[PDB]
RNA sequence: UUGACCUCAAAUCAGGUAGGAGUACCCGCUGAACUUAAGCAUAUCAAUAAGCGGAGGAAAAGAAACCAACCGGGAUUGCCUUAGUAACGGCGAGUGAAGCGGCAAAAGCUCAAAUUUGAAAUCUGGUACCUUCGGUGCCCGAGUUGUAAUUUGGAGAGGGCA
RNA sequence: UCUUUGUAAAGUGCCUUCGAAGAGUCGAGUUGUUUGGGAAUGCAGCUCUAAGUGGGUGGUAAAUUCCAUCUAAAGCUAAAU
RNA sequence: UUGACAUUGUGAAGAGACAUAGAGGGUGUAGAAUAAGUGGGAGCUUCGGCGCCAGUGAAAUACCACUACCUUUAUAGUUUCUUUACUUAUUCAAUGAAGCGGAGCUGGAAUUCAUUUUCCACGUUCUAGCAUUCAAGGUCCCAUUCGGGGCUGAUCCGGGUU
């Protein structure tokens, strides 16, 4: 059971001693294949938010680049070019379209590295720009599969209260599980090294 | 060792069972009381005689009531009581493995008896049954680890001893 | 009682205690005599079940048996017939050897009946048993309506008409629709299908 | 040094008991070949004959680790039938069952595995007596490495109530 | 017809705790044998060796998922023949 | 005749990797700087110091961790190869299972580098005689009868016949 130790709760607050956010990790533990269309190749939308700071470069056009002047952190357009491809790294990551497919071969030596851009996972080039801008400056999770096995990601905050952190750990075991691939062994919740920036691990 | 064998041999002298004429003066008795006064079986006293038989200790055991168990070191087919050392440090009740089956008989009126127990004891000593509880679990209980990681056996012959003596004297010393 | 707990050690027949216990046994039998008295069984809890009370009359043997198969008599291979019965090395002789074991005991202590047997030991060269022999004419055994069909002289000899567990076994003896060369036994469901049965009035 | 226990023994020890014959049927093992295939090697004769072991007035089987697939049936044996079918087979020669349906007969159960533990209560033998195919008493022995009562898969055990 | 053997035994309603149930065995590989039994009907040798809402069987092998019916590895029993 | 499994176990070498953590190792550009990769992240320690930021590169750190990458096994076992060292299995052989193993004694080779560090012997050779009475002697007893007992003569220890 994930009630005996704190695995999301207030059992760990006081371990650490910094008084700024700090997150909580959670990694899956399943071995997996050396390939690239295995594994969980999703990010949901995480209920409370991740208590992060994120800007948007939002390089949109005619149809979109009007409603990031009241919902939204940085308003930029498809002209403002000669920044984002050799000096400026001042972001967490972007925002985009589908109506300016020809700006993004542009873009890619700089912000592809540190994952300020997008290549085909997260979904950074989403055309609704009304009603998603309620889900990604509550900052989500990161799901990203790596080499042979491990799954970083990042659930909530530990000075958090237990009643927001309560439905946040349990929605986010129900996505690396379910839409997960047949290529996955028994026992898919085997490990759960949990621990959050700066105390000790409570795993299940 | 003796002397604890000897305190365990003093306090089961005084605890036998009934034997046949101690059955028939109570049964004399017993058979007065029920005609006269109708006791139901109980103008005799309660007993207090030894535990014995291997199911019936081994069902004492199970059920937690057994205060002290002796076991034999003894018959050949040891799968009968190779589980009562095992079965003792499950259930806590103290354990010790006397030598020879043969005083567990003459303690119980039988040839051989190969297992005894308490459950009861009179009010007399109850102070040198922990002390004698005491000196089993100094002995057994508490060092069970310890023996159960260990392996016997691999003594040679006296022959091929000496001479793996005087090999291994005279191959890596002078 | 504790029967339960020896049921389960000798089930677990391969771990370092009982493979101990096998091989100071089968020395222990294979320094004695072919067919030689058993004071007390090895087995009580196999012995209890096949149907021992530990009183007087009911005797334990233990016997070796020799272990393979039976290679064939008429001499020299020479089997003076069609090729295709010419083994003499791979024949496999129907009867088993518990049943051997049973039947050289009921030759040898032949005022006593057999109940059943059972396995206790087994090396590369020999199968060990114990029989479980009743003595019938004594007279614990003639009194206490569970033990006096032994008495009964229909039940001569049960080792040697296959009539134990196991004789019962070698025969091929149950229900079933997988038992059809016998269920009945076998002669019988022979002869009563190669009967022409006739009648007076012929149908 | 005395006194037990286990194990193995020795007696023209006390009392028992098996061997053999017959073998028509019955239970097992073992086990051919002539013969058929128009030759013959697998096959068939045949899971037979000869040999062997063991019983009884019957033996064996027998209360389901079964058949079924239905609306389910219900120990075993035997007969009428399924059936000369399904299947096997140099798919040649030949070999060859079962379930249901009808009938005769119908009969059911017993142990191990639960400490009786305010009580081995059980049993063989020897003795003395008798209403002496047995009963009672007493006495050594077997026996708790477990003898009796209680229950056996269908139920049942322990408490509680009327 | 002489004992009345017995404050003994048996039987059934309701609730609760329970509910033990047979390993060199079951089974599998291969070989010999047999069967009508055909990726194997049974027995037997040897090699491996179990399980507990388990195990067998449901006759074309195997994987996966249900269903059905049964309780083995211990023993007694007249009549129909 | 050969190979595989079983009977068939146990010690001593050599490579594969796990229970169990740790020191450390792992240098193509750029970037305070050897970032094998990832996550959290603007701050922690009394302070210092580093860090956010800045800049860089495919990868931004102070701080706590996971996977991994090359050694170190210190603690306990599993494997195929080395044949070595094993007695208890197994196999042979002999004897009416007679002296086996270890130790000591006297001599003596032996040289002492402090005192013995070692090792051998430890009742018979001109002769076709003989060798037996629990053994004479020495010593302690009995209650002195005619006799008998105990130790030694013939070293102890271990019960593995060799």
């Amino acid at each position: 059971v994930k009630e005996l130790l704190k695995y999301s709760n207030e059992t760990k607050k006081r371990n650490f001693l910094e008084t700024v956010e700090l997150q909580v990790g959670l990694k899956n533990y399943d071995p997996q294949r050396d390939k690239r269309f295995s594994g969980s190749l999703k990010l949901p939308n995480c209920p409370r938010p991740n208590m992060s700071i994120c800007i948007f470069g939002d390089a949109f056009d005619v149809d979109r680049a009007k409603s990031c002047g009241v919902d939204a952190m940085s308003v930029d357009d498809l002209k403002k070019l000669n920044k984002n491809k050799k000096l400026i790294k001042k972001l967490s990551k972007k925002y985009n379209a589908f109506i300016a497919s020809e700006v993004l071969i542009k873009q890619v030596p700089r912000l592809l590295g540190p994952q300020l851009s997008k290549a085909g996972k997260f979904p950074t080039p989403v055309s609704h720009n009304d009603d998603l801008y309620g889900k990604v400056t509550d900052v989500r999770s990161t799901i990203k599969f790596q080499l042979k096995k491990v799954l970083c990601l990042a659930v909530a905050v530990g000075n958090v209260e237990m009643e927001e952190d309560v439905l946040v750990n349990q929605i986010l075991m129900s996505v690396n599980f379910f839409v997960s691939l047949l290529k996955k062994n028994w026992q898919n919740v085997g490990s759960l090294v949990v621990k959050s920036s700066m105390g000790p691990a409570f795993r299940l | 060792d003796r002397n604890t064998a000897a305190e365990t041999f003093k306090l089961f002298n005084k605890y036998r069972p009934e034997t046949a004429a101690e059955k028939k003066e109570r049964l004399t008795k017993e058979a007065a009381a029920v005609a006269e006064g109708k006791s139901k079986q109980d103008a005799s006293p309660k007993p207090y005689a030894v535990k014995y038989g291997l199911n019936h200790v081994v069902a004492l055991i199970e059920n937690k009531k057994a205060k002290l168990v002796l076991i034999a070191n003894d018959v050949d087919p040891i799968e009968l009581v190779v589980f009562l050392p095992a079965l003792c440090k499950k259930m806590g009740v103290p354990y010790a493995i006397v030598k020879g089956k043969a005083r567990l008989g003459t303690l119980v009126n039988q040839k051989t008896s190969a297992v005894a127990a308490l459950t009861e004891v009179r009010a007399e000593d109850e102070a040198a049954l922990a002390k004698l509880v005491s000196t089993i679990d100094a002995n057994f209980a508490d060092k069970y680890d310890e023996v159960k990681k260990h392996w016997g056996g691999g003594i040679l012959g006296n022959k091929a001893q000496a001479k793996m003596d005087k090999r291994a004297k005279n191959s890596d010393s002078a | 009682g504790a029967y339960k707990y020896l049921e389960e050690l000798q089930r677990k027949k391969q771990s370092d205690v009982l493979r101990f216990l096998q091989r100071v046994r089968v020395w222990e039998y294979r320094q004695k005599n072919v067919i030689h008295r058993a004071a007390r069984p090895t087995r009580p809890d196999k012995a209890r079940r096949l149907g021992y009370k530990a009183k007087q009359g009911f005797v334990i043997y233990r016997v070796r048996v020799r272990r393979g198969n039976r290679k064939r008599p008429v001499p020299k291979g020479a089997t003076y017939g069609k090729p295709t019965n010419q083994g003499v090395n791979e024949l496999k002789y129907q009867r088993s050897l518990r049943a051997t074991a049973e039947e050289r005991v009921g030759r040898r202590a032949a005022n006593l009946r057999v109940l059943n047997s059972y396995w206790v030991n087994q090396d590369s060269t020999y199968k060990y048993f114990e029989v479980i022999l009743v003595d019938p004419q004594h007279k614990a055994i003639r009194r206490d309506a569970r033990y006096n069909w032994i008495c009964d002289p229909v039940h001569k000899h049960r080792e040697a008409r296959g009539l134990t567990a196991t004789g019962k076994k070698s025969r091929g003896i149950n229900k079933g629709h997988k038992f059809n060369n016998t269920k009945a036994g076998r002669r019988k469901t022979w002869k009563r299908q190669n009967t022409l049965s006739l009648w007076r009035y012929r149908k």
